[PDB]
DNA sequence: ATTCCCCCCCTTCGGTGCTTTGCACCGAAGGGGGGG
């Protein structure tokens, strides 16, 4: 279990820090000072040449700030249909009983994070994890390796479904769509904080054609075209290959995402709507969606998709922290070209 | 002496070993510079005596350090550099003087031989050995190997920031009301106690600096205003920058004009309205740093605007956090833009100007919506907090923009100032195809080897051209039939390209662009009414 | 003729990726300014 360690091959994390505020500098400041009386973490110096980003996040909850690493390249770099009950399966968290593992001392230096100061008046404060944190792919293994003795006693003579998932939020499989509100979480409570143009447009959208579907004619349909008129299932996911996500925006707040392995060959479709509300606030919307796919991709496969978003890549940067309500942070690219060809989708 | 602050525990890239560089020549007058200062240095335990060990030698030199006549030891070492493991640099930025509150009590104090005060690591003093040379001629040349942290490595920066922090962090729990800046060992002290009883407290945080052996001398112990601070000379209400001399000359180099450039893009935080543009495009090409590049007429009256900005004296304000920050946008034209920063009117925070070109093809819109993304991050780097803004853009025009385009863009809460010239589309294309309009199915292609290409249209009633080009391209030839499609129509038009680079160049409303081509449609675009696009593959 | 870190701007040049083997975008590196 604690014996962990990198990907042969490279190195470690080196990322820089983000600018923040000082509602989130604050919380961070204080949840830092904090977690250090208790050891769970520890000062380090600029001897040590790794750093991931760091924020704070108002869950859902909205009682009191959580503290978030992006932690992606130390799983980047790391070596190593159940809930078909109901439909959206859903579950809280579990993230506060990780502390009661430590971390492996070789390990330590390269979970490194800084906390900025407004106006930079100070150098940065610089930290270092002691025990498993919250955002890193091995934390859940080495957690579960030793502590599924108590995957069992909320058991008792609970059939269920299937349960799992990948950072952090262990999701469950309750069939039951009743209950007070699933008030079965009594062992739940438990082990948690004890440890334990018609034609045209047409022609376009048969450009779809061999691309999805292999064997299509679209020739008729051309017949009355290209001349002088007046304008007047079965999907395969290998589970080593990466879903891919794509999210196009079609105006009026409306979303749509496609999960596919392969080009041209989508496992999973929808659309996503919000109509007004965030209203002008699109980034809120497009940040929803993004935790709208991932958990599903979390229910049904396992592991989150890399998402090709078609927003601007400083807009994200800047304004994508705010909305966060979730622990993972998915992998994402930017869609710097049109994906409005002709009214498809 | 030497601080009794712990050392931190500094390695190399596992493998390489140290520097062996020669010492290079010196002039006499530094070598006497040398000798003295290291003489000095190594009664006080900064430099030990070096015998038989390895023969590691980085070379060393000296400069006179700022006004002072006193001079500054140096060394050169790039090679231990590459081969010292990595350290993470922790001063994430500079402090701006608009982030900070009017205090009535402030003091500004700097440890003298801030470096040559924290110790070095025992097992890494080896490779930092030097040979100062012989004020003859071949004198074997005493050689010494640095205790303290040297003046030229990599890791002596972080480690005395780093270092300064742990000095400075028991002071700071007994002081709460206190506010330090400590950008390196430059140190900026400001309550708003007493002048009688703040003095008190910089005559104890100067013994709680003396205790860790980090002399303040009463020299640059600035204790009145105006204080002289980063750049700045702070008086007790407003703030505002050290005097800035404009070069002047006849004969303008590439040198020349680039510390011009640099000059007015640090005189452009405070003075309102800087431009470069004019100044920074007789940079575009000559890349010899001594070309006697002749000013033109485009920028020699912004030379002279940029120099009538700078004649009268103009200043800051500080941070009132009750207050409201607005930032206030204007287009300056060529695609250039200033804002302003301020809590009250007539009275600024900080000035800035953007007039960055992110892209090959962009409208006013998008260049707003990017000064509005800078301006956002500096001031949650500043302040921490988005200010309110007034862009001159009504808000339909935004409404529009926002619903027809493919990417999710945002402004944070903004609004709308009706002064000249309002940022705005010059041109829309529809979204059903036109009734009664001359249609135009246009087609260019071109044969790679002969770069010859041909380009034309087909309409309803009989006209058809067909132009030939040369030095063309697959795409820029496509480009082309759209524009001759737009030179011979009326005020309607229905467009039927063929190409996916076409329409995304067009349907993404460009005003400004490198391409003359694209330019050349823009210019056709805005005097059509209402004009039609739309591709299919046939 | 000599150095080191940090922030910024402006220009140049080489990956990269989809494609439309060319064009557009993006990061890194020169130069300049400022600070210590
Ligand atoms: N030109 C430079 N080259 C390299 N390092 C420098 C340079 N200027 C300053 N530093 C570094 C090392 C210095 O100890 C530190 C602060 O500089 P500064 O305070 O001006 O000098 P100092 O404290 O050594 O001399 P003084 O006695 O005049 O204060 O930053
Ligand atoms: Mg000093
Ligand atoms: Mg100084």
């Amino acid at each position: 279990t604690v014996p962990v360690k990198l990907k042969p091959g490279m190195d470690g994390p080196k990322v820089k820090q983000w600018p923040l505020t000082e509602e989130k500098i604050k919380a961070l400041v204080e949840i830092c000072t904090e977690m250090e009386k208790e050891g769970k973490i520890s000062k380090i110096g600029p001897e040590n040449p790794y750093n991931t980003p760091v924020f704070a996040i108002k869950k859902k909850d909205s009682t009191k700030w959580r503290k978030l690493v992006d932690f992606r390249e130390l799983n980047k770099r790391t070596q190593d249909a159940g809930l078909k009950k109901k439909k959206s399966v859903t579950v809280l968290d579990v993230g506060d009983a990780y502390f009661s593992v430590p971390l492996d001392e070789d390990f330590r230096k390269y979970t490194a994070f800084t906390i900025p100061s407004i106006n930079n008046e100070t150098p940065g404060i610089r930290y270092q994890y002691n025990v498993l944190p919250q955002g890193w792919k091995g934390s859940p293994a080495i957690f579960q390796s030793s502590m599924t003795k108590i995957l069992e006693p909320f058991k008792k003579q609970n059939p269920d479904i299937v349960i799992y998932q990948y950072m952090d939020d262990l999701y469950v499989g309750s069939d039951l769509e009743i209950g007070q509100h699933r008030t079965k979480i009594e062992e739940l409570r438990q082990h948690l904080l004890r440890w334990g143009n018609d034609i045209q447009k047409l022609v376009g959208k048969l450009n779809w054609a061999s691309q999805i579907y292999p064997g299509i004619k679209v020739r008729q349909l051309c017949k009355l075209l290209r001349g002088t008129k007046a304008l007047t299932h079965g999907v395969y996911y290998d589970p080593s290959k990466d879903l891919i996500a794509e999210i196009q925006k079609q105006g009026q707040g409306q979303w749509t995402y496609q999960i596919y392995q392969e080009p041209f060959k989508n496992l999973k479709t929808g659309k996503y709507a919000r109509m007004r509300g965030a209203h002008t606030n699109d980034v809120k919307q497009l940040t929803e969606a993004v935790q709208k796919i991932t958990t599903e991709s979390i229910v049904i496969w396992g592991k989150t998709p890399k998402f090709k978003l078609p927003i601007q890549k400083e807009t994200w940067e800047t304004w994508w922290t705010e909305y966060w309500q979730a622990t993972w942070i998915p992998e994402w690219e930017f869609v710097n070209t049109p994906p409005l060809v002709k009214l498809w989708y | 002496p030497i601080s009794p602050i712990e050392t931190v525990p500094v390695k190399l890239k596992p493998g390489m070993d140290g520097p062996k560089v020669k010492q290079w020549p010196l002039t006499e007058e530094k070598i006497k510079a040398l000798v003295e200062i290291c003489t000095e240095m190594e009664k006080e335990g900064k430099i030990s005596k070096i015998g038989p060990e390895n023969p590691y030698n980085t070379p060393v030199f000296a400069i006179k350090k700022k006004d002072s006549t006193k001079w500054r030891k140096l060394v050169d070492f790039r090679e231990l550099n590459k081969r010292t493991q990595d350290f993470w640099e922790v001063q994430l930025g500079i402090p701006h003087p608009a982030g900070l509150k009017k205090k009535k009590s402030v003091t500004v104090l700097d440890v003298g031989d801030a470096y040559f005060s924290v110790p070095l690591d025992e097992d890494f003093r080896k490779y930092t050995a030097f040979t100062i040379p012989s004020i003859n001629n071949e004198t074997p040349g005493i050689r010494y190997q640095y205790n303290v942290l040297p003046q030229g490595w990599k890791g002596s920066p972080a480690i005395f920031q780093s270092s300064m922090t742990k000095i400075l962090e028991p002071f700071k729990k007994q002081n709460p009301d206190i506010v330090i800046y400590q950008y390196m060992d430059d140190l900026y002290v400001g309550s708003d106690l007493e002048i009688g009883q703040h003095r008190t407290k910089i005559e104890e945080l100067r013994q709680h600096l003396l205790r860790w052996g980090l002399t303040t001398p009463d020299k640059k112990h600035q204790k009145e205003p105006p204080f002289l601070w980063m750049g700045y000379e702070l008086h007790p209400d407003k703030w505002t920058v050290q005097p800035i001399v404009l070069p002047e000359k006849d004969s303008w180099t590439v040198n020349d004009i680039q510390k011009l450039v640099g000059k007015l893009n640090w005189a452009s935080q405070i003075y309102p309205g800087i431009k470069v543009r004019q100044l920074s495009k007789l940079l575009r090409g000559t890349k010899a740093l001594t070309e006697v590049i002749p000013l033109t007429e485009e920028a020699e009256l912004e030379l002279a605007e940029n120099r009538e900005i700078l004649k009268e004296p103009v200043h800051g304000v500080y941070y009132d956090p009750s207050k409201d920050l607005i930032a206030e946008i204007q287009k300056q034209g060529q695609g250039q833009w200033t804002y302003q920063i301020y809590q009250e009117p007539f009275k600024n925070l900080k000035t800035g100007k953007y007039a960055r070109m992110r892209g090959a093809h962009t409208n006013d819109v998008k260049q707003l919506t990017e000064a509005v993304q800078k301006i956002t991050t500096e001031s949650i780097v500043i302040w921490g907090k988005t200010p309110k803004f007034k862009l001159p853009i009504q808000k339909e025009t935004w409404e529009t923009w926002w619903t027809e385009y493919w990417q999710a863009t945002w402004i944070p809460e903004w609004e709308f100032v009706n002064t000249p010239p309002l940022v705005k589309l010059w041109y829309q294309l529809e979204k059903e195809p036109i009734v009664g309009a001359e249609t135009f199915y246009v087609d260019g292609a071109a044969n790679r080897e002969t770069k010859l290409g041909k380009a034309g249209y087909v309409t309803n009633k009989g006209r058809q051209k067909v132009v030939p080009l040369t030095n063309t391209t697959n795409q820029k030839t496509e480009l082309q039939a759209i524009y001759l499609a737009l030179q011979d129509s009326g005020l309607e038009v229905n467009i039927v390209t063929n190409s996916q680079y076409a329409l995304g160049i067009i349907q993404a409303q460009p005003d400004k662009s490198e391409s003359e081509l694209v330019n050349q449609i823009i210019e056709q675009l805005i005097k059509k009414e209402k004009v039609y696009l739309a591709w299919v593959p046939a």
